[PDB]
RNA sequence: UUGGCACCUCGAUGUCGGCUCAUCGCAUCCUGGGGCUGUAGUCGGUCCCAAGGGUUGGGCUGUUCGCCCAUUAAAGCGGUACGCGAGCUGGGUUCAGAACGUCGUGAGACAGUUCGGUCCCUAUCCGUCGUGGGCGUAGGAAAUUUGAGAGGAGCUGUCCUUAGUACGAGAGGACCGGGAUGGACAUACCUCUGGUGUACCAGUUGUCGUGCCAACGGCAUAGCUGGGUAGCUAUGUGUGGACGGGAUAAGUGCUGAAAGCAUCUAAGCAUGAAGCCCCCCUCAAGAUGAGAUUUCCCAACUUCGGUUAUAAGAUCCCUCAAAGAUGAUGAGGUUAAUAGGUUCGAGGUGGAAGCAUGGUGACAUGUGGAGCUGACGAAUACUAAUCGAUCGAAGACUUAAU
């Protein structure tokens, strides 16, 4: 469950350290998001340098919610923080050094570049 | 085709192909018999009626429902049968099958049939507008005294009455409702159960009506 | 007979291969992952936080820290996508639900052996 | 809040037609005494 | 279970003082709902008395109030000693029951269904 | 809309916005179908048909409005006392305080600002949302139904194939079809994930008490704290919208005169939409037209006036919950498993007390997945569902076939 005005850690070296969501894109009236959902968001704490800077409005994909996802075999997965990877409007990222574990459930959302730049996917 | 009566035992889960967990409602569709065959030449419509759970015979000083009365003896005697607690008609079936007295067993369905399950709801009692209907409640602070009331009930003096269909409070209620396009996943012939995929209306030990999908 | 039907129908899908564990125990869960290519097996080593209600819906939960980020993972105990469970290390706990480890990081989330 | 009109003597008596009271149990005590209330043990003037 | 029109502690204190006095006098006159609920209390407390070990002596004193019976010949036993000593010897063959509820008429101040609960 | 008029109301028609709940128009915002195009395609433009459904979330402003950030298939316009305060707020403003600007000699004033400033009502009737009783339905009952009718539903994106095909110089890029999935919504349910769970389990502080130790008990929000069954629950699980038929709108025609021709119309004959009627889902014979099927029951006294009893059937009463404000509904009432108790479980808590051992101790370990366990499951008549009482039909005429 990630809605408007949730602070998320940014899980790569795209230039951002914290980001808050404006809208959950998708359909009209869409309230929450989970792993694999793209959100549009403004960075609040930014690294000095990098690419993005404080006050940019970026699109970004959800990796590793704290209220994680359910799988077809009745399995679950949950994480200790909400994280996020800033993408570059072709489902490809801005950085090359994605941090932290990524949920498996975005392999099927054509985020294969985010998977290959990541640590162990679970 | 393919109607049957049962009762809700409860709810479990089953694993399938490639380990997929699927939720499951166990329905004990036991000791159903065909109890009266209805014809258009006598009634105007073709149906059978199935009696579900047999109860004890006629007793003279019977004070409750588990002993049948004399109209229910003679009705379930015109078929060679025991008197049943529940009796329902099924008119989607073919009337040219189902001789009167046939024990319609649990293996009329195969794993993978689409079905409709008819039952009553639970019944919640007298409930208010934001629970009986999905109404937005008022603000809980900022000075307000409107929380769980219904809102306005009309317009001022054009329509000097309240229109019907207003969605006011009252009994949430156990009323009949169908869930459509459920699957049969597993038919245990010896236990006389059906595992239907998902949840069906009603409380436990209720009454269901598993008949095949009209869609 | 009501009471056997929850049991006697779901009985042939419950498992027997699995070892005996409890919360506090370190496990090596050998979950198998099937993509469109093959039937690869990935190991998930963590500490059992929770074991809840019985039947074929027995459900356990292990906890791992992957890249500085703690990861909860929850399995049906009788699912056919766990090829093997090894009990790596026992644990001296005094609860049944170890939810206090979620706020403990580093060496403070340490659980003894036996 | 307030009644706009008075209720008549006719409308008042139509409302309180279900404002009644029922006769009680009234079973005999076969050992000794007068009528006891049904499914109750007697206290005075009876042997239940 | 019934709430009896009281708080979780006002009901608990009422229900173990009503179960103690049904050990002292062995038949008490209460209302009907308060006897439906002390029925399951004192029958679970005679079950502890039929055991008679020390571990359930400690459990019957969870419930019983500290009331002293003046028995015959000026001898005094407590309600804990009278539960494991007299009631426990009466029902050592019976597998349940231990009480009955005899309904009576309404009271005068209320329509409260009076009830004698006895110890059988 | 701004007004005009002064007709209703000054022995009161009480408040601008917002909130909650809507509802209705169509001069249509999206989706449906068409015409024309200065329409290659992709996009458009414009006009016509159409109300079925849908029509976002923030920032600033008391604001209506407006601007703006994001989205979206689209963020329609209006009416309903500028809908709705005996449904809610009271920021806006006509109250008393105070201050500035301005005006006035002044007291004061502005319709200029600024800070502060009490929101009454136990619902009689109508109307609505549920729910009973009475009587009727030409014998009385029990059960299953017909559906005259009424209500609900009705939205839509994205992607993949067709196909880089048609088209196009290129750039670009289709219809038609097929398939996959969503969003929003509506439902049912607690298996999972969770929430709660005040008669469940454990830890622990203070103080008082059970003579003391040890064990407990009271109070301290349930003293706090860690969990947690049943049940209720969503944010959790399931489904749903679909198709498909008729009749049509705009339109498109075929044949065809009147009017030798031509002509979609006059006679004919087609085709044609999220619309209309079904299809789907509920509810429905108080449908006074009171329907139908199956089974059960069958009286005499007797100016048959009525009474006496009763049938089938119920009910009182009593044990209850899958039901419930009440009552109704359902499970039962001894030939009984209805509830409690007991016994055995399930799940929960996490290792009882006592004892032993070790440690100077605080404490550890063993005895021992131990004890305990509210609603869950099974068994068991131990306790209580006692004896009883009340109600309940006798089948009207008329005519027609038989
Ligand atoms: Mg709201
Ligand atoms: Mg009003
Ligand atoms: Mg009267
Ligand atoms: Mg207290
Ligand atoms: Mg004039
Ligand atoms: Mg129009
Ligand atoms: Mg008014
Ligand atoms: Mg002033
Ligand atoms: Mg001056
Ligand atoms: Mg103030
Ligand atoms: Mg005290």
């Amino acid at each position: 469950m990630i809605q408007q005005e949730t602070r998320l850690k940014v899980a790569d070296n795209s230039g951002a350290r914290e980001v808050l969501t404006i809208k959950v894109l998708g359909g009209s009236g869409r309230k929450t998001a989970n792993i694999g959902d793209v959100i549009v968001c403004t960075v609040k704490n930014a690294t000095p340098g990098g690419v993005v800077k404080k006050g940019d409005v970026v699109k970004a994909v959800i990796v590793r919610t704290k209220s994680g996802v359910r799988r077809n075999d009745g399995s679950y997965i949950k994480f200790d923080e909400n994280a996020c990877v800033i993408i570059r409007d072709d489902k490809g990222p801005r950085g090359t050094r994605i941090f932290g574990p990524v949920a498996r459930e975005l392999r099927e959302g054509n985020f294969m570049k985010i998977v290959s730049l990541a640590p162990e996917v679970l | 085709t393919k109607g049957i009566l049962g009762r809700k035992i409860g709810m479990t889960q089953v694993f399938g192909e490639n380990g997929e967990l699927i939720p499951v409602t166990v329905v004990e569709a036991k000791e159903n018999v065909v109890l009266q065959k209805k014809t258009v030449e006598v009634d105007g419509y073709n149906a059978i009626q199935v009696g579900f759970e047999d109860k004890k015979a006629y007793k003279k000083d019977a004070k409750s429902n588990k002993y049948a009365n004399k109209p229910a003896e003679g009705h379930a005697k015109k078929a060679d049968a025991a008197p049943k607690r529940f009796i329902r008609e099924f008119r989607n079936v073919d009337v040219d099958a189902y001789e009167v007295g046939q024990e319609v067993s649990v293996d009329t369905f195969v794993a993978g049939d689409v079905i409709d399950v008819t039952g009553v709801s639970k019944g919640k009692g007298f409930q208010g507008a934001i629970k009986r209907h999905g109404q937005s409640r008022g603000p809980m602070s900022h000075g307000s005294h409107f929380h769980r009331a219904p809102g306005s009930v009309g317009m001022a003096s054009d329509a000097s009455r309240v229109f019907k269909g207003q969605k006011m409070p009252g009994r949430m209620g156990g009323n009949t409702v169908t869930v459509q396009n459920l699957e049969v996943v597993q038919v245990d012939t010896e236990n006389k159960v059906i595992l239907v995929k998902g949840n069906v209306p009603g409380p436990k030990k209720g009454l269901v009506e598993i008949r095949t999908s009209i869609k | 007979t009501n009471h056997k039907l929850i049991e006697a129908v779901t009985k042939s899908q419950l498992r027997t291969d699995l070892p005996s564990f409890r919360p506090g125990d370190t496990l090596r869960v050998h979950v198998r992952i099937i993509e469109g290519t093959r039937e690869r097996i990935q190991v998930f080593e963590g500490v059992v936080i929770k074991r809840r209600g019985g039947g074929v819906s027995e459900t356990f939960t292990v906890r791992k820290i992957s890249s500085g980020v703690g990861v909860e993972r929850t399995f049906p105990l009788h699912t056919p996508k766990i090829e093997k469970i090894e009990v790596k290390r026992r644990g001296k706990v005094r609860r049944a639900k170890l939810y206090y480890l979620r706020s403990l990081r580093g060496k403070a989330a340490r659980i003894q052996e036996i | 809040a307030v009644p706009k009109r008075r209720t008549s003597k006719t409308r008042k008596n139509k409302r309180r037609t279900h404002f009644k009271i029922s006769v009680p149990g009234m079973t005999e005590c076969p050992n000794c005494g007068e009528y006891k209330l049904s499914h109750r043990v007697c206290k005075n003037c009876g042997s239940y | 279970y019934r709430k009896l029109g009281r708080t979780s502690d006002q009901r608990k204190a009422m229900l173990r003082d009503l179960a103690t006095s049904l050990i002292i006098s062995e038949r008490i006159e209460t209302t009907e709902a308060r006897a439906k609920e002390v029925r399951s209390v004192v029958e679970k407390l005679i079950t502890l008395g039929k055991k008679g070990d020390l571990a359930s002596r400690r459990n019957a004193a969870k419930t019983l109030r500290n009331v002293e019976i003046l028995n015959e010949d000026e001898t005094t036993q407590t309600a804990l000693q009278k539960l494991f000593g007299e009631i426990a010897e009466r029902y050592t063959e019976r597998q349940g029951g231990y009480t009955r509820i005899l309904k009576q008429g309404p009271r005068r101040g209320d329509g409260a269904e009076s009830v004698i609960i006895e110890l059988v």
